[PDB]
RNA sequence: AGAACCUUACCUGGUCUUGACAUCCACGGAAGUUUUCAGAGAUGAGAAUGUGCCUUCGGGAACCGUGAGACAGGUGCUGCAUGGCUGUCGUCAGCUCGUGUUGUGAAAUGUUGGGUUAAGUCCCGCAACGAGCGCAACCCUUAUCCUUUGUUGCCAGCGGUCCGGCCGGGAACUCAAAGGAGACUGCCAGUGAUAAACUGGAGGAAGGUGGGGAUGACGUCAAGUCAUCAUGGCCCUUACGACCAGGGCUACACACGUGCUACAAUGGCGCAUACAAAGAGAAGCGACCUCGCGAGAGCAAGCGGACCUCAUAAAGUGCGUCGUAGUCCGGAUUGGAGUCUGCAACUCGACUCCAUGAAGUCGGAAUCGCUAGUAAUCGUGGAUCAGAAUGCCACGGUGAAUACGU
């Protein structure tokens, strides 16, 4: 049947957000929306690239606006040169000013939506491809992690109908929520139809960028303190 | 046990709470009468019986303010203040409430409604089938 | 099926009464969650019975009360190409519950001035028993007299089951000893 | 039964009509496409219409219409059967 | 979704503004409570009927984003199954899946 | 002499980041003065929503979604140089939010 | 998820063809403002008015107008071209790989057997063994307990107030929401392969993931989606484009799916009267007060909501009254009048007042939800939303009956 997303689940328990911003109603939506316009304005100069992916915030009174990078070079430019037109096309388009950002990625083939895509621009293409998925597997093994699938549709195969493969190698839970993660998916243009890929990447128990709740309180708290008791 | 002693009952979130003194068999509710309370009603004796199990009715107690749900549910909950809370009156009151089930919690907790029921559970009267 | 099993469910005794039974009463004559109205129709109902039968409320109403409820009814199941309802013992307390439910039933006929005047009624009916429900449940019994028959099946459960043995029904399967 | 705002509505794109329509007399009807309008004392002793969808359905105004729409006189829809529709008439 | 629908919805916005928005302040005081009457008759409440459309009964709105219509939130300005996807994924800030 | 004043607030969506933040301006604040105290908790929110599952059709099913908000006092009643900031940061941020008047 | 219009697909009439939207390039004008008139308006023509921005003051850019090769546009087909997304079996206990063994093979073994369970759950054991995913935890929610804190919250002992924590005062307590504790058949007794597990009991707030939710493996109807979105194929652009006024989407002796409401009396009506949760509100929500029979309007404190309003929530409780009369019930229909948003309530919206008035007496072959804070049953709020639900999503009140048997 059809999954939720691993991740999408997670958010706010074992995942950051994605964007990361205040805002609400009376702006909220607006915002989404700028977000949906950088994205679809700055992504088109990414994509030619190395860049997976990007977060935004936003600080501040700004736009934003975090890639990453896989790679960091190539968007960065001789000198920076690029990251200040980077950004200059953020903004634009967005009404605030804005700012980038570095990031970097990472292991490429760790990532997903980097590796994927990777498989996605050879099916685009296309070339022999199948492989490839193998791989990717292989890899992602592999650079990290302890599970990864990989699936490709739409159709496969140059076809008239539909379809569609898949790999996978360690492991890859589904139900654990927890942890983390990862995951992915993304799709694509060819002159045949769409084409998809799905990514999946199990970590292992390790912990993500939060988590859930906070570290104790009662060491802390503590009784001994003075106080009150409002209210004055 | 004392005083002067405390217990907070609960329940379908409404909650509740009980304050008790030495008396008992005097009773305020919230600031309120137990006829301004329990008009009607069954609940009440609801508020309770757990004084009448151990029990007390003439020894104590007794303050009350209770608080949300509506006048059944409210009661439950006084019940959980009272039964709890009435332990530190007891030393075997509890082993006496629980011998039962009165120390409980709640239980219950409410439902719930989802998504194509209806309440909660519930469902429609149709599968389709 | 189931497995697990659970049956009725406790519910507290009830204020006027200090009996489980009483509740029942209320619920069983309760519509939907209306229980202070139900109340106040039940003790309305033996106050008017109750003035009705006795010189009190409780003496009834066990009077009903015994009934209306019956000591057996039927279980429906299933034997070969049909089904049939097959004779039974009620469950002590269910029953009841049976019951409780009839007098209530029923009541409800029924018409009415008043709930409840109903009950009640027929207390008065029931109980007498004389009341719709008694005829009830008499049904009661029936049907079950009917059924009396036979249950079992069936060859089956007549089978097919050799222990005692008088049965050879149920039970494993049993040869000598060791 | 159903009622509307006090002050009813009168729509300009019909009274640039009304005001020439008085002066014209209605010799053809006025249309229109107003509807919704309110009928007024308004344009009251001339044909108007109105358009519905769709065709212009001419009717004269006396009211004992005021207060009414436009669009009342209209009929947009027609159908089918029982109903529709008059028996009934044959045609 | 059509990009004449679009867009219309932005002309309308926009148009609105000019007239509704400045108006509405007028309409309610010029018919309703209020209004003289000189007012209302319409006229003076053909300032409302000239433009309409600009009127917010429409302006609305609606998506946004996808443009659609009868089918978006709002409190996002977005589809829905557009919100939804999004959530899946999180580049709505906050926003997650859900449990109760 | 302190005191009212200011209030401050805090919002978000997240607690964690509100908190922390708490903490970065009410440790601050305890700290210059006190005017601090011991934060309240304060209502946080919880919003939710259903939407349609699929996008065409469906009965049943669906699908649910929330946001969440944390809001929160922080708590502070009067300005100082150091919570000053923080307020700047609050604010400068994101993913908080900071409002500061009396009203 | 709320079709007078818009939205809109459709119809009649008006009307345009590089276009309402959009990109490259050139030519003429700053963008823009103000204003009259014909016309249903679209649209067209006339009149007044500004001369900006960057700058080398040459020139350039923005924005408007005109013009061509392209091309834009298409809610237009194709869901048997395809992606992404989803229904449903169904939270069902299954699904699968590696190696070894076994069969010429499909495939078997393991995954079946024995005890046990909600379960390929847990345990036991065998040419099967090893391993992964699903089941299950995590994570949210509900509530017993421990602890820090105290306004937009609270009030036990102290105090003014003819009785609001309003305020001096207070932190025992509620609550808010942050951290912590607890459940493992753990413990005791019995059963059983001294297993796992199950039954019984104590302890505990709770007894067996305490309860509820998120969660949907593998695989499928040659399932649904051109109407979120994406995008290949095919096709018009002499338009499957686009602007405007009106009409239609709502017509009518029909039938159905799903929902509402009544037939009353453990009900209605008039008066007195008690106890909620939740949620929205910066061209918005809103008390006191004023006006009107009233919708509503005026006036206006408060507020961005733990600070306010809906709000005496209704069922329920107290008192009078009805006697089965088509009523003291029901109140479809239908006349008249008033209020409301909006360009506008004619076809065809909502609310209020007066009057009028019908089927309906608890309903066929038949059928559906539910195992307890559930069903049954009473009220409240919100999204969507100029305005506008008896649907949908969430909320709290009262609160059952019965569970033998398989």
């Amino acid at each position: 049947g059809q999954k939720v997303h691993p991740n999408g689940i997670r958010l706010g328990i074992v995942k950051p957000w994605n964007s990361t911003w205040f805002a609400n109603t009376k702006e909220f939506a607006d915002n989404l929306d700028s977000d949906f316009k950088v994205r679809q304005y700055l992504t088109k100069e990414l994509a030619k690239a190395s860049v997976s992916r990007i977060v935004i915030e936003r600080p501040a009174k700004s736009i934003r606006v975090t890639i990453h990078t896989a790679r960091p070079g190539i968007v960065i430019g001789k000198k920076g040169e690029d990251v200040e037109k980077l950004r200059k096309v953020v903004a634009d388009i967005a009404g605030v000013p804005a700012q980038i950002n570095i990031a970097e990625v990472r292991k490429p083939e760790l990532d997903a939506k980097l590796v994927a895509d990777s498989i996605t621009s050879q099916l685009e293409r296309r070339v022999m491809f199948r492989r490839a998925m193998k791989r990717a597997v292989q890899n992602a093994m592999r650079l990290g992690a302890k599970g990864i699938k990989v699936e490709v549709s739409g159709r496969l195969g140059g076809a008239e109908i539909a379809r569609t493969e898949w790999y996978r190698e360690g492991r890859v839970p589904l139900h654990t929520l927890r942890a983390d993660i990862d995951y992915n998916t993304s799709e694509a243009h060819t002159t045949y139809g769409v084409i998809g890929v799905k990514v999946w990447i199990f970590k292992g128990e390790i912990l993500g960028g939060m988590a859930a709740v906070e570290q104790p309180e009662k060491p802390a708290a503590q009784p001994k303190k003075q106080q009150r008791k409002g209210r004055k | 046990a004392e005083n002067q002693y405390y217990g907070t009952g609960r329940r379908k979130s409404s909650a509740a709470r009980v304050f008790i003194k030495p008396g008992n068999g005097k009773i305020v509710i919230n600031q309120r009468s137990l006829e301004q309370y329990f008009g009607r009603e069954t609940a009440r004796m609801v508020v309770r019986q757990p004084l009448e199990l151990v029990d007390m009715v003439e020894k104590l107690d007794l303050y009350i303010t209770v608080k949300g749900g509506g006048i059944s549910g409210q009661a439950g909950a006084i019940r959980h203040g009272i039964t709890r809370a009435l332990m530190e009156y007891d030393e075997s009151l509890r082993s006496e409430l629980r011998k039962a089930g009165f120390v409980t919690r709640d239980a219950r907790q409410v439902e719930r409604k989802k998504v194509g029921l209806r309440k909660a559970r519930r469902r429609p009267q149709f599968s389709k089938r | 099926p189931r497995r697990r099993v659970i049956g009725q469910r406790k519910i507290l005794p009830d204020p006027k009464f200090g009996s489980e039974l009483l509740a029942k009463f209320v619920n069983i004559l309760m519509v939907d969650g209306k229980k202070s109205t139900a109340e106040s129709i039940v003790y309305s109902a033996l106050e008017t019975l109750a003035q009705r039968s006795g010189k009190s409320e409780l003496e009834a109403f066990e009077v009903a009360l015994e009934n209306v409820r019956p000591t057996v009814e039927v279980k429906s199941r299933r034997v070969g190409g049909s089904t049939y309802q097959v004779p039974v013992e009620v469950r002590p307390v269910r029953r009841n519950a049976l019951a409780m439910r009839w007098i209530v039933e029923a009541a409800r006929k029924r018409g009415d001035k008043s709930m409840a005047l109903r009950l009640a009624n027929e207390l008065s009916d029931a109980a007498e028993n004389k009341g719709t429900a008694v005829k009830k449940r008499e049904d009661v019994h029936r049907m079950a007299e009917a059924n009396k028959a036979f249950a079992h099946y069936r060859w089956l459960s007549l089978r097919s089951f050799s222990h005692q043995a008088g049965a050879s029904s149920k039970q494993p399967a049993l040869g000598y000893l060791n | 039964p159903r009622s509307l705002k006090k002050g009813p509505f009168i729509d300009l794109h019909l009274l640039k009509k009304v005001e020439k329509a008085v002066e014209s007399g209605d010799k053809k009807p006025l249309r229109t496409w107003s509807r919704r309008s309110t009928i007024f004392p308004n344009m009251i002793g001339l044909t108007i219409a109105v358009h519905n969808g769709r065709q212009h359905v001419p009717v004269f105004v006396t009211d004992e219409m005021v207060g009414h729409k436009l669009g009342e006189f209209a009929p947009t829809r027609t159908y089918r059967g029982h109903a529709a529709d008059k028996k009934a008439k044959k045609k | 979704a059509k990009q004449s629908m679009k867009a219309r919805e932005v002309k309308r916005v926009a148009l609105a503004d000019k007239y509704f928005a400045k108006r509405a302040e007028l309409k309610a005081i010029i018919s309703d409570v209020n209004a003289s009457d000189e007012d209302r008759w319409n006229a003076v409440l053909k300032l409302q009927t000239l433009p309409r459309d600009s009127s917010p009964s429409r302006q609305r709105n609606r998506c946004r984003q996808t443009g659609r219509p009868h089918g978006f939130l709002r409190k996002f300005g977005l589809s829905r199954i557009k919100v939804r996807e999004a959530a899946m994924r999180g580049e709505i800030p906050g926003l997650k899946k859900a449990s109760w | 002499m302190q005191n009212q004043r200011i209030r401050i607030r805090l919002k978000a969506f997240d607690h964690r980041l509100i908190d922390q933040a708490t903490a970065e301006i009410v440790e601050t604040a305890k700290r210059t003065g006190a005017q601090v105290r011991g934060p309240i908790p304060l209502p946080t929110r919880k919003e939710r929503f259903t939407v349609l599952i699929s996008p065409h059709v469906n009965k049943d099913a669906r699908d649910q979604y929330e946001i969440r908000t944390h809001l929160r006092l922080v708590d502070i009643v009067e300005p100082t140089e150091k919570t000053v900031d923080a307020l700047m940061r609050l604010d400068l941020a994101a993913g908080v939010d900071v409002q500061i008047s009396l009203g």
